[PDB]
């Protein structure tokens, strides 16, 4: 009746388990968190372009 | 590890079947032979905003189309097309010979095409017109030399995949490569048709 | 809560795939059909007013 | 819509690294001694030529 | 000339007054002045497209030329008329002498080149890196008339070899090597570049260990 | 009768001499047929050919600075003072039939060799074969690399070269007298007085002919003899332990791919030394101390050095009326770059504590500390090569001179940290891309649920399966694991026919059925034997 | 393959037109490609002997 | 595969209309008649809606009804083997770089550049194309 | 189909209990993978030291300068969080 969950779920996981999942994902979900990260790295380039 | 988890003939199937759903790859090489259509339509755009700004003799005195060795390239080019068309017969049958050899005689006309293509260029440069000499040449030498762009493109797609048929058992998978292949040389040759109704025939 | 698309009738850490579990598509917002199946009958009879 | 994954996922990935690596490249004017593009966003003719 | 000079002058009223001023000295900030800067300096810097330089950064590079040989002509007879200085060479037809610059000998013009040149360009002409966003050009595309005009007129950061250090004799000299090493084919395959040790360890590194390691994993196995 | 012939021979042979045990045990030694482990060979090679080659460069070659002029065929340099050592280059060059193409062969073997050493370095240090039972071979190669750098110094030096002689005046010259307390009767020792001596060509070609060689082919058979005795270490595999080595014997199989090899490495070799241009001496006028070049770089394998002088920031230090010039540092940074290549298996083991005698491989990903060290000392290589080609790499690459010096300082103390911290998660990734692959199993093409519209890869058990759908998982054995069914036995059949025309399907059937009868007879073979050796 | 290349090395080291010749001299051209004939041929002799005994 | 069609046939026909048009009112009531570019554009716009329409309506006769052009289908009805759908690959990120090395190589006018990069992604396209079909190594 | 399962004795040498587990890097027994964070540390800090140092040398200009105190200021920073987190325990 009652479920073995863990207080809270994993913060950052296991060292090392991106970089090659980013060099090698395809997987659609990890490829668009990659185009919406590297979108508002380039939208603060610009935009400090902008200040 | 009994026989095995996925029962597939190959590692490698088509990505959705093609009898009573629409060969997804088919439907994506469809879509981006219509975008570069739109590529040459900017370069067929160039070319004709250059011939409407002629003083009525669009051709420069210095230049004059080959169309002796043009002819027969397009000729070249259309037989090449029914050969790749064969191809693709031979593709959707298990015969992975005779696609091979379809697409053989087919990049070797079209390699004929690309070499012929140069020669006239030779010809055409060492008569004055160049890129950097006169806007006619200029806009022509762009439009041709992106379509033979395309054309090498194609002969490169037509090697590899020829290669790839060497490497593994001729799957559907692979005789819709074939035919993604062969659509795209005909999307190529239809554009050096109209390419050849606009430079050479229309002037 | 009560959101449509079916992107929010799987787990909300999308499985690899997308889904374990896909919910029969009867209109354009089938999660909340899912999970409210009495406005179901309620979205097919209020829509045509407007 | 429902699918496990796009059409062709090594085509989007593909996508995304040649996005990154243009967007990479255009922005590199700026290291270049001249600096990056100096005519408008628009980039009209006469002003872009060489 | 009259005609010369009027020409001259709507070129330069409406193409560089921004740069320098309407009476040639530089605008402050923006562009030197161009009294005695002389004809040979004004058909160099034009020929070569610089002026029309768009823009002030570390290196005006090279461009197509905005001008035409007659309007470079007219430019430069405008900014002789007005100062007075170098002035490019001519045949006995009048046009800008180019295969007449080419100085006889080649040896000693190689070694005026590799003293004087090479310091910066490269050991065969090839260009070079500079202090700060400057660098020496490639001298194969320039012409004789460029090269010697180059070097009779040090346009920015070049040292100004006047006739008297470089007599036209050792000019055309420098001009003949130049054009030599520029036209000559590179002896033993294609040379890659001029510059030896990177190219040659880049093409190295590429082809030579790409073909050794694919040889090596064709012929072994993987595990 | 040439069977009865060699039969007589052998006899003969075997009746003066008694090799046959000896011949016999080489002959069926077993080398591990990994592609890694040819690499090695490649210098080994390359090596060869610049014996071959240099040799014939001895034979028209004139090392000395008497001063001369040239009067020969190359009108560019007519009349112009010259070393009679490059007077001698030009005339190989272009007097003597092939001499252009046999010193372009020879550089480009110089070259190959420097490379292939770095190449196999790499391999040996990532692969972990430089442990117990290999340390000395390491020293030894290290050694070697060394020597190999310092020969090619010596070999475009060789041909008073106004590149090579400015690059002699920077390195030799400028360094050995900036070394504090002997540096200068170094400098004058060497140089048998200031730098323009004359007795430096004679010197280096002395040094380059014959004792360079002659050291670096000791220590090649040193190291080869090592090899061969200290038998090849081997990947983790099936049938693959500490205690054996799994491969091909000697004379059949390896020693005819090893023939082939280095034929194909000799034609690479000389396709470059024909279609490629290396050092075009005669475009480099005689050296003289003012004549200048823009580029002045030295070859690859020195590069380093010399972006080691352009980012060190112009630090010098003067003690009571002496000076300890800026050069003095690259000096020492060469000792420590040499004191950490040379030691390195010692402080490998100081550290881990490793002190078995290790005869297995290590797959880089599974050390992700030595992987991730390895990947910053090379790209600290790599961008101190770039650096000495920051003068280019500006010039074509428009990006200001200051701004690609200012680039690499910045970068010779923040790239190695980034390329550290990558490299060790790739490697730790690549662990959990192995730990994945085994615990399901290869992935394939997505299929849908039948009742429900689950989707699922479709995974490939690569062990026993459990009574329901998952196996179970495999435990890792620092072997590669297949992470496509690409390399599967699944879709790899195609008409074995030609290219062109088919065979008989009886032909195509026999031939398709002894394939995987001879396949599956090697997977039972290696199968049988690992169970063997325990069990 | 191998064989009619190391020929071909013999026969264009015997006969081919080397040598020096000046800048804008006829027959520059047939010198500007004689080493990397010299080097065409002996590589393509050497490769294919190799890759021959490697199939 | 008829609704996606008539899509792509209605947007056809929209561009005809507006490539004529734009055709007609620019070859007179416009100082040099056709703009011969944006009648162009308009034209070979119409030709790639008219190209990806075509082959939709060949697919949708070729095709009988799908569960997911379907109303009322069940999911249980589309349930079964779907295609290929690759793995995990880092060939689409050496396609990527390769195509970068040459477009720095044209950009920067670096003949050497731009033939390393054409062979790059020749070779980078070849391992892409080539990665779900490469055979076991024989040995 | 054509594959086999492979095992290794692998010859084990520190007795690899302190410092890396199996769970944080999968092949912890198979080599080295563990680098202590306090060497991490003092890398990082002598990094900053020395991209400050460099200010001191042979250049008139101050890009230079400036870019060297962002990167030392960046480097120390990214090592402060790492320390912080550890002596906290990787919380916030
Ligand atoms: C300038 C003019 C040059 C024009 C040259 C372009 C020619 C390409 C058309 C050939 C037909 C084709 O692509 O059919 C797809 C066809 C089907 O894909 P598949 O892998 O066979 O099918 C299995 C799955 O679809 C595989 O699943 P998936 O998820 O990978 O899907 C990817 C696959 C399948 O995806 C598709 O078919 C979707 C539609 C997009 C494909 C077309 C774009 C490719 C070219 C774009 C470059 C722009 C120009 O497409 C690719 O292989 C992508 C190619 C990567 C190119 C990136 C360039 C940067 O691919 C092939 O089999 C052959 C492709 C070979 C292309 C050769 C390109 C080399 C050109 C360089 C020559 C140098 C001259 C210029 C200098
Ligand atoms: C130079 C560069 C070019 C390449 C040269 C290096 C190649 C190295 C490959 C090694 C192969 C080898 O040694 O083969 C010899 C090798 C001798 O070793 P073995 O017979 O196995 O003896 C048992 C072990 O030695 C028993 O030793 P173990 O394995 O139990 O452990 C002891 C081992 C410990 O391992 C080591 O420490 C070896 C490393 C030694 C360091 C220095 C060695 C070389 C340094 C000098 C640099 C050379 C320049 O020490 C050695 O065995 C060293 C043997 C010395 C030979 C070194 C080869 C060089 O094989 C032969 O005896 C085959 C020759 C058969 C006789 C000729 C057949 C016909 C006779 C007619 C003659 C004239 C006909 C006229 C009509
Ligand atoms: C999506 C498009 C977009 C967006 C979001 C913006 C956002 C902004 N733009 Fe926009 N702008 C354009 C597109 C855009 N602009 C275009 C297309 C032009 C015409 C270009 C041309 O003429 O060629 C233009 C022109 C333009 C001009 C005219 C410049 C000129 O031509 O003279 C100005 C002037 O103030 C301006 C201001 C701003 C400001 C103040 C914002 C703000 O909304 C920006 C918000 C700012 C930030 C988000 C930065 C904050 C972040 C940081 C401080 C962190 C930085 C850290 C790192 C980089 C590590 N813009
Ligand atoms: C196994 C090895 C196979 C090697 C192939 C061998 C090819 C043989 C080529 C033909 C015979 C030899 C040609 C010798 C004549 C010759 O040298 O060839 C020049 C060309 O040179 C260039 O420009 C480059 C043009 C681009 C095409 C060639 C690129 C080949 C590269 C890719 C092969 C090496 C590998 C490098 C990879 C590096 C990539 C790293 C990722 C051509 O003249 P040009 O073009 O005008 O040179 C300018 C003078 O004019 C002018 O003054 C001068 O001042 C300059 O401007 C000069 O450029
Ligand atoms: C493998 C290599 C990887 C790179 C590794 C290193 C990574 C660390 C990067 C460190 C960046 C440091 C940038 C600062 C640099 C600096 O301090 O210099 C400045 C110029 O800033 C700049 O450009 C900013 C440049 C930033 C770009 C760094 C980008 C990373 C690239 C290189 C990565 C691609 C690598 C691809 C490798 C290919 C594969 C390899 C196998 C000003 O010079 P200057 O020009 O003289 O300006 C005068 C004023 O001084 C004066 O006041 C004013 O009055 C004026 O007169 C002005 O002239
Ligand atoms: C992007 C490329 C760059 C920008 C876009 C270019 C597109 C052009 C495409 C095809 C045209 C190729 C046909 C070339 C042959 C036609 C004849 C001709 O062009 O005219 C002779 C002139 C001399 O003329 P001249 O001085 O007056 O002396 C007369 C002597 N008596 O040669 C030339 O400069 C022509 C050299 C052109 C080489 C272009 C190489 C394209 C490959 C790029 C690879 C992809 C890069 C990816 C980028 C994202
Ligand atoms: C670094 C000092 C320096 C030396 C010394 C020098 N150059 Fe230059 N050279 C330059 C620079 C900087 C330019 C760029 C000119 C400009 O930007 O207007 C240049 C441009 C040129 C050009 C123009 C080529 C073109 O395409 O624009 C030629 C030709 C030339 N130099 C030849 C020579 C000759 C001949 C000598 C020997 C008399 C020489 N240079 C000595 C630095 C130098
Ligand atoms: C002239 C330079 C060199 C030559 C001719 C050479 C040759 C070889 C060859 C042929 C092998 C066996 C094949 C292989 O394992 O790849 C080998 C192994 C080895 N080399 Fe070198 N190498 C050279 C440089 C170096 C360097 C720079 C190092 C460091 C080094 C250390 C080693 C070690 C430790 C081995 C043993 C590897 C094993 O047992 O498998 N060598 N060398
Ligand atoms: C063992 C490793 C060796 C290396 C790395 C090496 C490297 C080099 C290099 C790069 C050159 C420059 C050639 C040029 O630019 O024209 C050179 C020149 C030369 N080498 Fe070596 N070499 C080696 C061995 C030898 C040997 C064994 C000999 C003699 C048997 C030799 C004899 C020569 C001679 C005479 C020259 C000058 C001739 C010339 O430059 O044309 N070399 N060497
Ligand atoms: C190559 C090896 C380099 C070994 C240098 C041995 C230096 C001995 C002589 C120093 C001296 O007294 O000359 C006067 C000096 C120029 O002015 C000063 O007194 C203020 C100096 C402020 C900065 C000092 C930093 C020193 C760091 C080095 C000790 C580290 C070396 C490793
Ligand atoms: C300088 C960089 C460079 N700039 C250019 C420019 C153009 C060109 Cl073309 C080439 N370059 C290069 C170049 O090629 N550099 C290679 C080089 C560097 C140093 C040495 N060093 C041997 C040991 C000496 C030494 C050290 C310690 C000693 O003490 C001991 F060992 F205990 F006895 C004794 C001697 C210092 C010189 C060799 C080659």
């Amino acid at each position: 009746e009652l479920e073995a969950r863990r207080p809270f779920p994993e913060r950052m996981g296991p060292k090392g388990n991106l970089i090659y999942k980013l060099i090698t994902t395809t997987d659609h979900k990890l490829i668009g968190i990659m185009y919406c990260v590297v979108c508002f790295a380039f939208f603060l380039v610009g935009g400090l372009m902008a200040l | 590890m009994t026989s095995a988890v996925g029962t597939s003939g190959t590692a490698i199937t088509s990505r959705v079947h093609s009898l009573n759903r629409p060969n997804m790859v088919s439907v994506g090489t469809i879509v981006w032979l219509s975008s570069e259509l739109m590529f040459f339509a900017g370069l067929f755009a160039m070319y004709f905003t250059a011939r409407a700004q002629a003083g009525g003799a669009w051709p420069p005195e210095p230049t004059e189309l080959n169309l002796a060795l043009a002819v027969p390239v397009t000729l070249v080019l259309i037989a090449s097309s029914f050969t790749c068309q064969m191809g693709v017969f031979a593709a959707e049958r298990g015969d992975v010979f005779g696609l091979r050899r379809w697409y053989v005689i087919t990049f070797l006309m079209g390699l004929f095409f690309v070499l012929g293509q140069g020669y006239e260029y030779i010809h055409l440069v060492e008569h004055g017109t160049t890129i950097p000499g006169s806007a006619y040449g200029s806009v022509f030498y762009l439009a041709t030399g992106f379509h033979g762009l395309h054309v090498i493109g194609g002969l490169v797609a037509f090697v590899l995949l020829l290669a790839r048929t060497k490497m593994s058992k001729f799957t559907p998978a692979q005789a819709t490569a074939a035919i993604v292949v062969s659509y795209y040389w005909h999307f190529v040759d239809i554009v050096w048709i109209a390419l050849f109704a606009t430079i050479y025939f229309v002037r | 809560g009560y959101g449509n698309s079916l992107e929010w009738a799987t787990s909300c850490p999308p499985p690899r795939h997308n889904f374990t579990e896909l919910p029969r598509i009867r209109s354009e917002r089938p999660a909340f059909e899912l999970h409210y199946p009495h406005m179901v009958e309620r979205m097919r009879a209020e829509a045509h007013v407007g | 819509i429902g699918a496990p994954d796009v059409a062709f996922p090594r085509l989007n990935a593909l996508s995304f690294w040649l996005f990154l690596f243009g967007a990479l490249i255009a922005i590199a004017g700026f290291i270049t001694p001249g600096g990056a593009a100096d005519f408008g966003w628009t980039a009209y003719s006469p002003l872009t030529d060489a | 000339q009259s005609a010369l000079l009027r020409t001259g002058k709507q070129l330069f009223e409406t193409s560089c007054v921004s740069c320098h001023g309407a009476n040639l000295q530089g605008v402050p900030d923006r562009g030197p002045s161009l009294i005695g800067t002389g004809e040979a300096a004004v058909y160099f810097q034009v020929s070569t497209g610089r002026m029309p330089a768009m823009r002030g950064e570390a290196q005006a590079p090279s461009k197509p030329p905005h001008f035409d040989e007659s309007q470079i002509d007219a430019l430069g007879a405008y900014v002789q008329a007005n100062g007075g200085g170098p002035t490019v060479p001519r045949d006995d037809h009048g046009a800008v002498a180019q295969e007449s610059l080419i100085g006889g000998d080649v040896a000693r013009g190689g070694d005026l080149f590799r003293l004087n040149c090479a310091s910066c360009h490269n050991f065969t002409g090839k260009g070079g890196a500079l202090s700060s966003g400057k660098y020496a050009p490639d001298l194969g595309d320039a012409n004789p008339a460029q090269i010697y005009t180059a070097m009779l007129t040090g346009p920015q950061n070049m040292p100004k070899f006047s006739d008297r250090q470089l007599t036209p004799d050792e000019k055309r000299d420098i001009v003949a090597y130049v054009r030599e090493s520029a036209e000559t084919p590179s002896y033993g395959g294609y040379g890659l570049g001029g510059f030896g040790p990177a190219p040659e360890g880049m093409a190295m590194w590429i082809i030579g260990m790409v073909a050794a390691i694919g040889v090596a994993m064709w012929i072994g196995s993987r595990a | 009768d040439f069977a009865k012939l060699a039969a007589a021979q052998g006899d003969a042979i075997d009746s003066r001499y008694h090799p046959s045990a000896a011949v016999r045990r080489q002959l069926n030694k077993v080398f591990p047929t990994h592609w890694s482990f040819l690499l090695g060979e490649i210098a080994l090679y390359s090596f060869i050919i610049l014996l071959l080659t240099g040799v014939w460069l001895t034979l028209f070659f004139d090392p000395s600075m008497a001063h001369v002029t040239y009067d020969g065929v190359y009108q560019p340099l007519r009349g112009v003072q010259m070393s009679r050592a490059y007077e001698t280059a030009l005339d190989i060059s272009f007097e003597v039939r092939g001499g252009l193409f046999v010193r372009q062969v020879h550089h480009w073997a110089a070259l190959m060799f420097a490379a292939s050493i770095m190449v196999h370095l790499a391999r040996i240090f990532f692969t972990g074969a430089f442990r117990r039972p290999r340390e000395a071979n390491w020293v030894i190669g290290s050694l070697l690399l060394i020597l190999a750098m310092f020969e090619g110094f010596f070999g475009y030096s060789l041909p008073d070269d106004l590149l090579s002689g400015t690059g002699i005046r920077a390195a030799l010259s400028g360094i050995t007298m900036g070394i504090p307390v002997i540096g200068t009767w170094m400098h004058w020792a060497l140089f048998g007085g200031d730098f323009p001596g004359e007795i430096l060509i004679p010197r280096l070609y002395a040094l380059h002919i014959l004792l360079i060689p002659g050291i670096i082919l000791a220590l090649i058979g040193a190291h080869l003899a090592l090899v061969w005795f200290q038998k090849h270490t081997q990947f983790p595999g099936p049938g693959r332990t500490e205690t054996n080595v799994v491969g091909v014997r000697v004379m059949p199989v390896f020693a005819v791919k090893s023939g082939a090899f280095f034929a194909m490495i000799t034609g690479v070799l000389g396709l470059m030394g024909g279609l490629l241009t290396i050092n075009p001496i005669w475009n480099l006028g005689p050296y003289k101390p003012s004549q200048v070049s823009a580029g002045s770089q030295p070859d690859f394998y020195m590069m380093w050095t010399d972006g080691l002088i352009r980012l060190w920031p112009a630090w010098e230090f003067y003690p009571f009326g002496h000076t300890i010039p800026q050069g003095v540092w690259v000096a020492v940074g060469m000792g420590l770059v040499f004191a950490l290549l040379i030691a390195y298996p010692f402080i490998e083991k100081k550290v881990t504590g490793d002190d078995a005698h290790h005869n297995l491989l290590q797959r880089p990903r599974d050390v992700p500390v030595r992987t991730a060290i390895g990947s910053m000392a090379i790209a600290l290589y790599l961008l101190l090569t770039f650096a000495c080609m920051n003068d280019i790499i500006a010039l074509k690459f428009h990006i200001s001179l200051n701004a690609t010096t200012w680039i690499g300082r910045i970068g010779m103390v923040v790239l190695p940290a980034i390329v550290y911290f990558v490299a060790y998660r790739w490697a730790i990734s690549l662990q959990r891309s192995d730990r994945e692959v085994l615990e399901h199993g290869v992935e394939t093409g997505i299929i849908k649920r039948l009742p429900h519209g689950a989707y699922v890869e479709l995974h490939q058990p690569l062990g026993p399966v459990d009574e329901h759908g998952h196996p179970i998982p495999l435990e890792y054995a620092g072997a590669p694991l297949p992470k496509r069914m690409n390399k599967l036995g699944s879709g790899g059949a195609p008409g074995t026919g030609s290219f062109l025309f088919p065979d008989p399907a009886v032909e195509h059937e026999a031939l398709t059925e002894a394939a995987h009868a001879s396949e599956h007879k090697s997977l039972t073979a290696l199968k049988e034997h690992q169970d063997r050796i325990h069990g | 393959l191998g064989g009619l290349s190391g020929l071909a090395l013999l026969l264009v080291f015997l006969f081919w037109p080397w040598e020096y010749q000046p800048f804008g001299s006829e027959g520059e051209f047939l010198y500007s490609l004689a080493t990397p004939l010299y080097g065409l041929t002996f590589g393509l002799s050497i490769l294919s002997i190799g890759i021959g005994a490697v199939l | 595969m008829h609704i996606e069609a008539r899509l792509f046939e209605i947007l056809t026909a929209f561009f005809a209309l507006a490539a004529v048009v734009y055709a007609v009112l620019t070859a007179m009531f416009a100082t040099g008649g056709v703009e011969w570019a944006g009648t162009t554009a308009l034209v070979l716009t119409t030709g790639l809606t008219l190209i990806t329409g075509t082959f939709f309506r060949f697919v949708a006769r070729r095709l009988d009804t799908r569960p997911e052009d379907y109303e009322d289908a069940e999911i249980s009805d589309g349930a079964g083997e779907l295609g290929f759908f690759a793995p995990h690959s880092w060939w689409p990120i050496l396609i990527s770089l390769s195509f970068s090395t040459a477009a720095v190589g044209a950009a920067l006018w670096l003949p050497w550049l731009i033939a390393a990069g054409v062979a790059f992604v020749i070779t980078s396209v070849c391992g892409l194309v080539f990665e779900y079909y490469w055979g076991p190594e024989k040995h | 189909m054509s594959s086999t399962q492979d095992r290794s004795q692998l010859d084990p040498e520190v007795e690899r209990h302190t410092g890396v587990d199996v769970e944080d890097v999968p092949s912890a027994e198979w080599g080295w993978s563990h680098m202590p964070i306090g060497v991490m540390h003092i890398g990082g800090l002598l990094s900053a030291a020395f991209l400050l140092v460099m200010m001191r040398g042979n250049h008139v200009g101050h890009v230079e300068d400036w870019f060297l105190i962002g990167f030392a200021a960046v480097i120390v920073a990214l090592v402060g969080r790492n320390w912080w987190l550890r002596r906290r325990g990787w919380i916030r």
